[PDB]
C-alpha cells in the first residue's frame, strides 16, 4: 500500500 | 522472519522532448510487485506477482493515482530544483524516492525510510525517528522547513507505523507460498582446464530466493575466500536468482576443494565437490 | 495575519457581474474559492498557485477567477442567476502541501434577486422595559425591533454610551419572514438587551440600537420613486427612566 | 464521487455533558481529515487536521478519530460549553480530478446548542412600550427554562420569535426569551404565547 | 552530477544445452544517470523483441536492469551483449560464456 502524500520540495 | 515493503521511485526530465520519464515500482523482500511506467500505454499501475492480483478494483485505482500524483509531484519538483541549483532548463536530471519499512521476526516495526535523491546524490531524507530529517546541502533545507512547517514527518510516521507495517502483513500472508517459502538453490560444480597444471573449480547455485546466499570455496576444511572469484547475485529472470564462486586449483587436487552453500532455503548448508 | 475578502456583502439583479476579491495571509502562495450555498453547503470552486490555476471543481464557465502577482485573487460571477446565491469563502495555505491546513475569511455573502423593487431598509424601534420586570427582578431587558428590510443582510450592535456591549445581548441568529410562504417578503429581527434595573434607572445612560443593513450598490441602477435601499445604517435610541 | 455525511445535521446539548459529533466519507483515499467550526459573521477555523495514516488528533476538550477503512470519524467535545456554539463541519482533503489534484470536501455540517443550566427559573410575560410610541408594543416571554419548546405564530397577523440566550457575564446571570408583537387591537400578551406549552407558574403582569 | 559505470554480466536463465530453448540475459547495474543503451547481440547483429525489466536502484542509488530475450544456444552461435551509457567511450561489448 502506497503512501497518500503530495509534499513539494 | 524479517522482511521488508519498498517504494522506488525515478524521474527523469527529457526538457524539449516532452514530460519526464516516470518509473516507480513496489517490493516485498525481493519480490516486485507492483510497477507503474509512464511510457506505458496502460497509465495504471500493474501488478507483478500473483499474490496482489486478489486486490479489488479500489486497490488498483487508488495505486494508480498515487502514481500519477507522484509523477507531477516529481515533475514540479525538479523545476523546482533548477531554482535552489541554480541550473538551466537545458539539462537532463534525475530525481530518486525511495520509502517503506522493516518488520523483524514478530511483524513489529523495525525501521522507516523515506529519502530522496537529485543526481545520484541524496537530498532529504527522514531520520530513524521518525520526527526529523538529514539534508545533504542548504537547497535540502529550504524543502526542510517547508516540510517541518507542513509537518510532512507527521504523516510519514503514522504511515510507517501503521499502514506501512499492517499491509506487509496482508501482503506476506497472502503470498506465503512464495514469499515466506525460500526457495533452495539448485547447485553443482563444474571443472573448466586452464593448462596442463591448472583448472578451474566453479561451484554454482540457481533458482534460489531470497537473493541472500553465501557461496565459500574450502581446500580442506580451509577457507579460499581471498582467491575465490566470486560473482554479484544476478536474476534469472523468474523472481529466483543466480551466484557462483570460482577458484583455480592446481590439477589432481579437486577432491581437496569443497563449495558451501548457506541458505534459508537450504534445511542443511550444502558440502558439493567436484563430480565427474 | 489572515484571509481578508470584499465586499462584505452584495446585493444585485440577475443577469448582473460581480467581483468577490481576496487577500491571503502572509507567505501563502495559493488561494481557493468556495461556494457555501443552502442546497449544497460548502463547495469547492478553483484554486491557484503563484499566480497559475492549480485544482478545479464543478466551476461553471461563466465563474471566472484569477489570482494576480500580489497573490491577491478575484472571483469574477457574471450572468448572475438566483441559485448563485451563496457565501462565497476565500481560503489559503501556504503550498500545495496534503498534510497541512487551509486558512478561511469571514466570506462574501451574496444575494441575487429577480426584480429589486422588493429591496427595502429597516424600521428600527427600541422598547423600554416594564416596570413591572423592574420589580419582580431587579433587571431590565430593552427589546429591540427591526422591521419590515428585505433582503437579510443585517447586522444588529447594542451601544450603551457609545460603547458596543455585548454582556447581556441575545440576538436572534436568524430574520423570520413577515409572510412566510414567499420567498421575496419582507424580514424582522428582534434583539435583547438586559441590564441590572439600577443600571436602566439611571438617565445619564443612553442606550442605542444599531442596524447596519446592506442593500444596493453602485453597480445597480435605480429608476423608482422611493428612495435608493443603500448600505446604511438605522438606528432606535432611548435614555434610562428613573 | 467524495462526499460527506455528518450526523445529526442540529444537536442541542446541556451545558458541561460530554458530546460526540459523527462524520462519514465515501472515498477511503484521502490525504487528511478536518474538523471546523464555523461561526455565524466569523470565518470557519479547522479544529483538528488529521494526517492520512494517523488515527486520532487531540486538541484541548477536543479528540477526533479517523477510520478510512470504515470512512468515518467522530469529534468528541468534552465538557461542553456555551461558547462551544457553532456549525462543525467535517471536511476531507482528497484528490480531485487532476494528477496531484486536492480539494476539501464538505459535510452540510451540525448546527450544536449548548443549552446552559437554567436553575432557579422565574418563568415571565412582560409588555414593552416603544420609546417613540406609546400604541406599540412588544410582549416578552423570558426566564423559562431550556425544556420549554416555544412555537412560532398562531395566527399569520401575529409574529412569534424563537428563546434565545443572553449571558450577564458580570453576576453569571444567564436567562431565555424571546419576544412577540402584533398590529392587532386585541393583541393581549395572554394570547401572544398561546400556542407555547409556557408553564402555569408564570408571572402574568398586569 | 555523479556518474557511475555499469556493471555487466551476460548469461543464461537455465544452464546452456544446444538446441533448447531458454532465455539470454543482460543484467546492467551500478550505473548513473538511468538512460543506458543496452544490445543483445547474435553474431554482432542486434537482436529484436528484447524485453527489459522495470527500472530500479539500489540503497547508493545506482540503478540496474534486466534485459532479455528468448534465444537458442547452438554450438556455433555466438552471442553477446552491447551496453552503451554516458561514462562510456564507446559500447562495451561483454561475449557470452556458457561457462560463466
Amino acid at each position: 500500500l502506497r503512501v497518500m502524500m503530495l509534499a513539494p520540495f | 522472519g524479517s522482511h521488508s515493503m519498498r517504494y522506488f521511485h525515478t524521474s527523469v526530465s527529457r526538457p524539449g522532448r516532452g514530460e519526464p520519464r516516470f518509473i516507480t515500482v513496489g517490493y516485498v523482500d525481493d519480490t516486485l510487485f507492483v510497477r507503474f511506467d509512464s511510457d506505458a500505454a496502460s497509465p495504471r499501475e500493474e501488478p507483478r506477482a500473483p499474490w496482489i492480483e486478489q486486490e479489488g478494483p479500489e486497490y488498483w485505482d487508488r495505486e494508480t493515482q498515487i502514481s500519477k500524483a507522484k509523477a507531477q509531484t516529481d515533475r514540479e519538483d525538479l523545476r523546482t530544483l533548477l531554482r535552489y541549483y541554480n541550473q538551466s532548463e537545458a539539462g537532463s536530471h534525475t530525481l530518486q524516492n525511495m520509502y517503506g519499512c522493516d518488520v523483524g521476526p514478530d511483524g513489529r516495526l523495525l525501521r522507516g525510510y523515506h529519502q530522496d535523491a537529485y543526481d545520484g546524490k541524496d537530498y532529504i531524507a527522514l531520520n530513524e525517528d521518525l520526527s526529523s530529517w538529514t539534508a545533504a546541502d542548504t537547497a535540502a533545507q529550504i524543502t526542510q522547513r517547508k516540510w517541518e512547517a507542513a509537518r510532512v514527518a507527521e504523516q510519514l510516521r503514522a504511515y510507517l507505523e501503521g499502514e506501512c507495517v499492517e499491509w506487509l502483513r496482508r501482503y506476506l500472508e497472502n503470498g506465503k507460498e512464495t514469499l515466506q517459502r525460500a526457495d533452495p538453490p539448485k547447485t553443482h560444480v563444474t571443472h573448466h582446464p586452464i593448462s596442463d597444471h591448472e583448472a578451474t573449480l566453479r561451484c554454482w547455485a540457481l533458482g534460489f530466493y531470497p537473493a541472500e546466499i553465501t557461496l565459500t570455496w574450502q581446500r580442506d576444511g580451509e577457507d579460499q575466500t581471498q582467491d575465490t572469484e566470486l560473482v554479484e547475485t544476478r536474476p534469472a529472470g523468474d523472481r529466483t536468482f543466480q551466484k557462483w564462486a570460482a577458484v583455480v586449483v592446481p590439477s589432481g587436487e579437486e577432491q581437496r576443494y569443497t563449495c558451501h552453500v548457506q541458505h534459508e532455503g537450504l534445511p542443511k548448508p550444502l558440502t558439493l565437490r567436484w563430480e565427474p | 495575519s489572515g484571509v481578508t475578502q470584499t465586499p462584505k456583502h452584495l446585493i444585485t439583479a440577475t443577469g448582473q457581474r460581480v467581483t468577490l476579491r481576496c487577500s491571503p495571509r502572509s507567505g501563502d502562495l495559493s488561494v481557493y474559492w468556495y461556494q457555501q450555498s443552502l442546497d449544497q453547503g460548502l463547495q469547492f470552486l478553483i484554486q491557484y498557485y503563484n499566480g497559475e490555476e492549480r485544482a478545479k471543481g464543478n466551476i461553471l464557465e461563466r465563474f471566472s477567477a484569477q489570482q494576480f502577482p500580489d497573490l491577491h485573487s478575484e472571483l469574477n460571477l457574471s450572468s448572475l442567476e438566483l441559485g448563485d446565491s451563496a457565501l462565497y469563502f476565500c481560503a489559503s495555505s501556504v503550498g500545495t502541501y496534503s498534510t497541512d491546513t487551509q486558512y478561511f475569511g469571514p466570506g462574501t455573502r451574496l444575494t441575487v434577486l429577480e426584480d429589486l423593487k422588493n429591496v427595502f431598509p429597516p424600521e428600527v424601534a427600541v422598547f423600554e422595559p416594564s416596570e413591572a420586570e423592574i420589580s419582580h427582578t431587579q433587571k431590565a431587558t430593552l427589546v429591540c425591533l427591526a422591521t419590515g428590510f428585505y433582503p437579510d443582510h443585517v447586522e444588529l450592535s447594542w451601544w450603551v454610551n457609545g460603547k458596543e456591549v455585548h454582556s447581556g445581548v441575545c440576538t436572534d441568529p436568524q430574520p423570520l419572514k413577515e409572510q412566510p410562504a414567499l420567498n421575496d417578503s419582507r424580514y424582522a429581527l428582534s434583539s435583547r438587551l438586559r441590564v441590572s434595573a439600577t443600571f436602566w434607572q439611571n438617565p445619564r445612560n443612553h442606550f442605542r440600537c444599531q442596524v447596519q443593513f446592506y442593500g444596493l450598490s453602485e453597480n445597480d441602477e435605480w429608476t423608482q420613486d422611493r428612495a435608493k435601499p443603500v448600505t446604511q445604517i438605522v438606528s432606535a435610541e432611548a435614555w434610562g427612566r428613573a | 464521487k467524495q462526499e460527506v455525511t455528518q450526523i445529526p445535521a442540529a444537536l442541542s446539548v446541556p451545558e458541561g455533558e460530554n458530546l460526540v459529533l459523527n462524520c462519514s466519507f465515501t472515498d477511503s483515499a484521502i490525504y487528511n481529515l478536518q474538523w471546523f467550526r464555523q461561526d455565524p459573521g466569523k470565518g470557519l477555523t479547522s479544529l483538528l487536521l488529521i494526517q492520512s495514516s494517523q488515527r486520532e488528533q487531540t486538541s484541548g476538550r477536543l479528540n477526533a478519530s479517523l477510520d478510512k477503512s470504515s470512512g468515518r470519524s467522530t469529534l468528541y467535545i468534552a465538557a461542553s460549553q456555551p461558547g462551544d456554539s457553532a456549525t462543525y463541519l467535517c471536511a476531507v482533503n482528497s484528490p480531485g480530478s487532476g494528477a496531484g489534484s486536492y480539494q476539501l470536501t464538505f459535510g452540510k455540517g451540525t448546527k450544536l446548542s449548548v443549552i446552559p443550566n437554567i436553575q432557579n427559573p422565574d418563568p415571565a410575560v412582560y409588555q414593552l412600550r416603544d420609546s417613540k410610541s406609546s400604541d406599540k408594543s412588544v410582549c416578552l416571554f423570558t426566564d423559562f427554562d431550556s425544556q420549554t419548546n416555544v412555537s412560532q405564530s398562531k395566527d399569520s397577523d401575529v409574529y412569534i420569535t424563537d428563546k434565545c440566550v443572553l449571558d450577564m457575564r458580570s453576576m453569571d446571570f444567564k436567562s431565555n426569551s424571546a419576544v412577540a408583537w402584533s398590529n392587532k387591537s386585541d393583541f393581549a400578551c395572554a394570547n401572544a404565547f398561546n400556542n407555547s406549552i409556557i408553564p402555569e407558574d408564570t408571572f402574568f403582569p398586569s | 552530477m555523479i556518474q557511475r559505470t555499469p556493471k555487466i554480466q551476460v548469461y543464461s536463465r537455465h544452464p546452456a544445452e544446444n538446441g533448447k530453448s531458454n532465455f539470454l540475459n543482460c543484467y546492467v547495474s551500478g550505473f548513473h544517470p538511468s538512460d543506458i543503451e543496452v544490445d543483445l547481440l547474435k553474431n554482432g547483429e542486434r537482436i529484436e523483441k528484447v524485453e527489459h525489466s522495470d527500472l530500479s536502484f539500489s540503497k547508493d542509488w545506482s540503478f540496474y536492469l534486466l534485459y532479455y530475450t528468448e534465444f537458442t544456444p547452438t554450438e556455433k552461435d555466438e552471442y553477446a551483449c552491447r551496453v552503451n551509457h554516458v561514462t562510456l567511450s564507446q559500447p562495451k561489448i561483454v561475449k557470452w560464456d556458457r561457462d560463466m
